[PDB]
């Protein structure tokens, strides 16, 4: 459950990055002089790098997505265990109450 | 978004008298209120149309039942839409869960894949071959109703019961008597002891003895020494049948105390004959 | 869900058992105290 | 705009009346109440008590005096005039039908009640039987002096107008027979009551030698009986034999006393027997 | 001697109570 | 795109459980 | 009186199976699944016809107490009333466990055993069975077992009484639900 | 699976079938039994070796097929459409179905039931069946049913059915009633007259 949907987190972070590798690859180019060309390849690289992995990880996450996909709205629940938990809560919290009372007359009881 | 009709909070509200996370809470207290329209749905189905002894009164969201005459039974679904006895409404709740999942059960499931479906016992009728009377025990829908009125019939001749007892241990004072109400109850069922001794001879006299088995509308009683008698509703019967074993007590005492002090019994006759008619039960004489 | 509403509903029914065998047992000594009271 | 305004609240009233009842045919009653006649803004007729298992309440707004709110009428009865109940089967100023239909529905019970407890003070003047009239039912008892338990309660289930009946220790086929005879006509009810009385006694009876030790028996099929005297007595006798020494019976023979019809009269023989004979009888002295 | 050991009783009863209320409200 | 059943097995399977095709 | 039985049949492999469980865990009704484990015998009664008759008997070695099964099923009508499914006359008795040594006696003789182990489903009327078919060998033992093949088995199964339409129809629907996953199909027993 | 005793009660010699039933029927109605219901036995003969298919009321469910000295089956009612389904490799061998009819009588944990054995239109007997509850294992609580036998029958009181004559521990079944009716069947149907 983690799995999937930290990998959608991570899509999400890595098309932040492919967003900023486009700035700066434009931020190097707009430089007057710009030595550091192996580095403007090295983001070049680092950019189309990003694109083709978001566009995998979202192919494959659309795969899978078709393979476990029913359109049917999963007739499946959890509510009875909710119930018999609930039922079994209030049955202890009777029983407190209970047992506050009869240390109370015991209280009075004793105090005299 | 919750449905109209499911907001604010409801809840049954059983009753004995002598009378003519924001969105969780939200969630959990919307179910509830589903589920005590569903239970009030059924009880009132069931008292409206399902003939019964002593039929009930379903006014508009109020069920007055009197199983004892003296008796009256009140179940109400108090609706906020914004003397209570929790044990019955926590037995509702519990009633109605299982009447669900009667339907939902793995016991309608066919182990063997050829095999059709439905309950497993009522497969096992066939070939492990069942009269009449399991047949229709398997298959007996008794309704919430009946089997709440059992459960509050038994509650209060209970209480009944238990108050006989500790007003005959309050007023005489003469023999005494003692009560041990059980560990294990049902919902139809207790039980006590009532021992029945004299003050300071407590290993002479255990000769009285006795068993109630409080059932729904009938006292069944056990004797020490073999005899069964089964009472009524009534708090006369047990007054009567106490007072009377409180009678023959007198005299056991002082048969097993002649015992003790070398005395020789002569006469002993349980239920006498001779003399004035005594109004509760017979009397008893040694010499 | 189910597995850990299962074990909370466990848990209260062990600690509501052992609650009534030892109130069981004190009132077992109440009731032989008070109807052997003198008065 | 009090013509207008009055006009569409009372039609409101109406179709709030209709969907109220259509709710109750549908969740609880369903053909206990049917609906007759519907004409929206104009009329609402109500058919409670009917011919499979007749009487009808009305609900009519008139097309003049806008001053009076909404008109019932119960047109099959024209119900006798109880004050307290015809009140309240006179106003619909609450806007539940069940209300009406169940303050209609009472009055007509009562109505049913005195008229059986008319037919017992015919049958016998200084009747004390007693309407209770939380629930609407009829106490009436058999012997005459008697507790709360041992007397026949007769309710009328107000969904269906049927009567009910309950004694305590009755078995259930009687109980049948009598309800079903009642509900076919009311003056059966008097061969029963004489037929209860013996029945009655006979529990009276055996609750009394249930601590002696006794076996009781109503059927006592020995040899002779057309010749020794234990031949002619009457049908209602209790055999009860002594079993710490069998050959020796105590047979009670109940008989009414003339003038009261709400008492017995016992008669105690001795019999002794040895293809059983009879071989002795006497009786005992009154007192 | 009978009031003592009645004081005696509901004192022990007492401490019991209040051990199981620490008990059960730590669900 | 991969292959989740294969229908020889199928065809296989349900001739076995038909007749006794492959049991005996 | 005569109940039929609508089947349609289909195939998966193993390594899919669990997806399959899966979706059925949320497709069909709130239940947990049952793993049946069954030992099924086939006998027939070679009498004067061209066609012996034959009888299906199952014992559930799971469960202990669970009454044998004998089941007769009809040959497959051929009129296309309902065309999607296996439309068959089902005979389905419960019985006791003398019923090998009975059917001894009656004329009948075996003609293989094997074992299905597997998962039951239900959905409405509708039963799912998704079991694995195991060869016996060395005949009398249960425990000496191969299994057929790599795929499981899917059954997607209604008994109900005899004509009854708009059955077949829901069972396709049913199926369609599974598609991707596995192609249910009315297969004629023939080749 | 209570231990039950199955007789022919003789013709008395005289009167009908009907009669003696009524003698019967009124000894029980003497000693204290109470009618609790009517009861029917059905059985058939099916052959290609004999199989009996027999039907109690008792055990509304299931049909019994019995094998005269081999096995018995117990099964659901559907047993009988098998036989239909089979209908060409068992025939249905007519003028051989029968059947008693009567009313069950209970005393006290004790299940009496008379019926009149009837082939077709003509009854050809009385049939006496009585069931003891309680008991579960054969040949224990016999003289218990031996002198319930000798309180109401009187003379013609059977002795020992020869599956209680196995004499060990076994727990008595339902198969050893059918058994037992299907030897009283037999025997008169060998009585015809």
């Amino acid at each position: 459950l983690a799995n999937e949907r930290l990998r959608a987190l991570e899509d999400i972070e890595r098309e932040i990055g492919a967003i900023l590798q486009n700035a700066g690859t434009v931020i190097l180019e707009l430089s007057k002089e710009k030595t550091n060309e192996r580095l403007l390849d090295r983001q070049a690289a680092a950019f189309t790098a990003s694109v083709q992995h978001v566009e995998a990880e979202l192919s494959a996450q659309i795969r899978y997505l078709t393979q476990v996909a029913t359109g049917q709205p999963h007739e499946g629940s959890s509510y009875s265990s909710r119930k018999d938990c609930q039922m079994a809560l209030k049955r202890v919290d009777y029983a407190r109450l209970k047992l506050s009372d009869v240390a109370r007359t015991c209280e009075q009881m004793l105090e005299n | 978004q919750i449905p109209s009709d499911l907001e604010g909070s409801a809840y049954i509200k059983v009753s004995i008298q002598k009378q003519a996370p924001h969105w969780q809470t939200k969630l959990e207290a919307a179910q509830n209120v589903l589920l005590c329209k569903e239970i009030f749905a059924q009880l009132s189905r069931e008292a409206v149309q399902i003939k019964s002894q002593v039929p009930h009164i379903v006014v508009k969201n109020q069920i007055i039942s009197q199983p004892f005459p003296s008796l009256q039974l009140s179940i109400s679904l108090c609706h906020s839409s914004n003397d209570h006895l929790y044990v019955l409404e926590h037995n509702l709740h519990l009633l109605i869960r299982e009447f669900h999942k009667q339907t939902l059960s793995s016991i309608m499931m066919p182990h063997p894949a050829s095999a059709p479906f439905g309950h497993k016992r009522m497969r096992l009728s066939g070939p492990q071959a069942f009269d009449k009377n399991e047949i229709n025990s398997l298959q007996s829908s008794e309704g919430l109703l009946e089997k709440i009125i059992k459960q509050a019939k038994h509650i209060f001749l209970r209480s009944r019961a238990a108050a006989t007892i500790d007003s005959l241990a309050s007023r005489i004072e003469d023999p005494q008597i003692q009560a041990h109400w059980s560990n294990i109850n049902d919902v139809y069922e207790s039980s006590v002891k009532v021992l029945i001794t004299s003050q300071g001879y407590e290993q002479i006299c255990k000769s009285i003895q006795l068993q109630l088995n409080i059932g729904v509308e009938q006292i069944r009683v056990v004797h020490r020494d073999g005899r069964v008698i089964t009472l009524s509703y009534q708090e006369q019967e047990l007054q009567d049948f106490l007072l009377s074993q409180m009678s023959q007590h007198q005299v056991h005492a002082v048969q097993q105390l002649a015992k003790v002090m070398g005395w020789q019994v002569l006469s002993f006759s349980n239920h006498v004959g001779l003399g004035p008619i005594e109004s509760i039960g017979n009397a008893s004489a040694i010499t | 869900r189910n597995q850990q509403l299962r074990t909370l509903q466990e848990e209260c029914d062990r600690k509501l058992i052992t609650l009534r065998d030892e109130i069981s047992i004190d009132l077992y000594e109440l009731e032989e105290e008070y109807y052997s009271s003198s008065s | 705009m009090y013509n207008c305004l009055h006009s569409f609240c009372l039609s409101l009233q109406l179709e709030v009346l209709h969907s109220q009842t259509l709710m109750l045919i549908r969740e609880r009653w369903g053909d206990l109440v049917q609906v007759e006649r519907y004409h929206a803004g104009k009329c609402l007729s109500l058919s409670v008590w009917n011919q499979q298992v007749v009487h009808k309440v009305t609900i009519k707004i008139d097309e003049n005096d806008v001053s009076k709110p909404l008109q019932i009428f119960h047109d099959p009865p024209l119900p006798a005039s109880d004050s307290k109940l015809v009140e309240r089967a006179m106003k619909i100023d609450h806007l539940s039908i069940e209300k009406l239909l169940i303050d209609s529905v009472h009055a007509r019970a009562h109505q049913k009640l005195q008229e059986l407890k008319a037919i017992l003070r015919g049958f016998n003047a200084n009747e004390n039987s007693s309407i209770e009239t939380a629930l609407p039912a009829l106490v009436v008892p058999i012997l005459e002096p008697c507790g709360n338990s041992e007397c026949l309660h007769i309710f009328v289930d107000l969904h269906s107008g049927m009567f009910q009946l309950m004694l305590y220790g009755l078995d259930q086929a009687t109980l049948d027979d009598m309800e079903k005879s009642v509900n076919d006509d009311m003056k059966r009810i008097i061969p029963w009551i004489q037929q209860l009385k013996f029945w009655l006694g006979q529990q009276r009876c055996k609750q009394s030698i249930k601590h002696l030790p006794t076996i009781s028996s109503e059927t006592l099929q020995l040899s002779n009986y057309s010749t020794h005297p234990i031949g002619n007595l009457s049908k209602n006798k209790l055999f009860i034999k002594l079993t710490r020494l069998p050959q020796y019976y105590i047979v009670v023979e109940m008989l009414e006393v003339p003038n009261k019809p709400t008492q017995l009269s016992y008669k105690y023989y001795f019999m002794s027997v040895n293809p059983a004979m009879a071989l002795l009888l006497q009786q005992f002295k009154e007192n | 001697n009978e009031l003592q050991r009645k004081d005696a009783l509901v004192q022990k009863h007492l401490t019991k109570l209040r051990h199981w209320q620490q008990v059960l409200e730590d669900i | 795109n991969k292959q989740t059943f294969n229908p020889t097995d199928t065809n296989a399977l349900v001739a076995a459980v038909a007749f006794g095709k492959g049991l005996s | 009186i005569n109940m039929m039985e609508y089947l349609l049949q289909g195939s998966v492999l193993d390594h899919s199976l669990e997806s399959l469980i899966h979706r059925l865990r949320g497709l069909c009704d709130n239940m947990e699944p049952e793993t049946f484990l069954d030992h099924e015998m086939v006998f027939l009664l070679k009498g004067q016809q061209a066609s012996p008759f034959v009888l299906r008997a199952r014992r559930s070695m799971d469960r202990a107490g669970a009454p044998w099964h004998l089941r007769y099923l009809g040959q497959p009508e051929m009129g296309d009333k309902n065309r999607h499914a296996l439309v068959r006359n089902c005979v389905d008795i419960a019985t006791s466990e003398n019923l090998t040594d009975f059917l001894m006696e009656m004329g009948f003789r075996m003609d293989h055993e094997f074992v299905a182990k597997g998962h039951l489903f239900r959905k409405g009327i509708m039963k799912i069975m998704v079991y694995k078919i195991f060869r016996i060998l060395v005949p009398g033992n249960t425990d000496s077992t191969e299994a057929l093949s790599l795929s499981y088995l899917v059954e997607l199964s209604v008994v109900a009484p005899a004509g009854q339409d708009m059955v077949s129809d829901d069972m396709k629907n049913f199926a369609e639900q599974l598609k991707p996953l596995v192609h249910l199909e009315k297969i004629d027993p023939k080749r | 699976m209570g231990v039950t005793c199955v007789s022919q009660m003789p013709v008395a010699e005289g009167k009908s079938v009907q009669q003696t039933v009524e003698l019967l029927t009124r000894k029980l109605e003497m000693l204290g039994a109470e009618k609790q219901g009517t009861f029917c036995v059905d059985c058939e003969t099916y052959h290609t070796k004999l199989m009996y298919v027999m039907h109690n009321s008792e055990y509304p469910l299931s049909c019994f097929a019995l094998f005269e000295n081999g096995p018995c089956l117990i099964a659901d009612t559907n047993f009988d459409v098998l036989m239909v389904k089979l209908k060409g490799f068992f025939q249905s061998a007519k003028a051989s179905k029968i059947e008693t009819r009567g009313t069950r009588y209970q005393y006290c944990d004790f299940l009496v039931k008379v019926g009149t054995v009837t082939m077709g239109p003509s009854a050809r007997g009385i049939s006496v069946e009585v069931e003891y509850g309680p008991c579960v294992v054969a040949s224990d609580c016999w003289s218990l049913l031996l002198e319930f036998l000798q309180s109401f029958l009187g003379s013609h009181t059977p002795g020992a059915p020869a599956v209680f004559g196995n004499r060990h521990d076994a727990v008595y079944g339902p198969a050893d009633t059918m058994v037992q009716y299907m030897e009283l069947f037999n025997k008169i149907r060998k009585q015809q007259q």
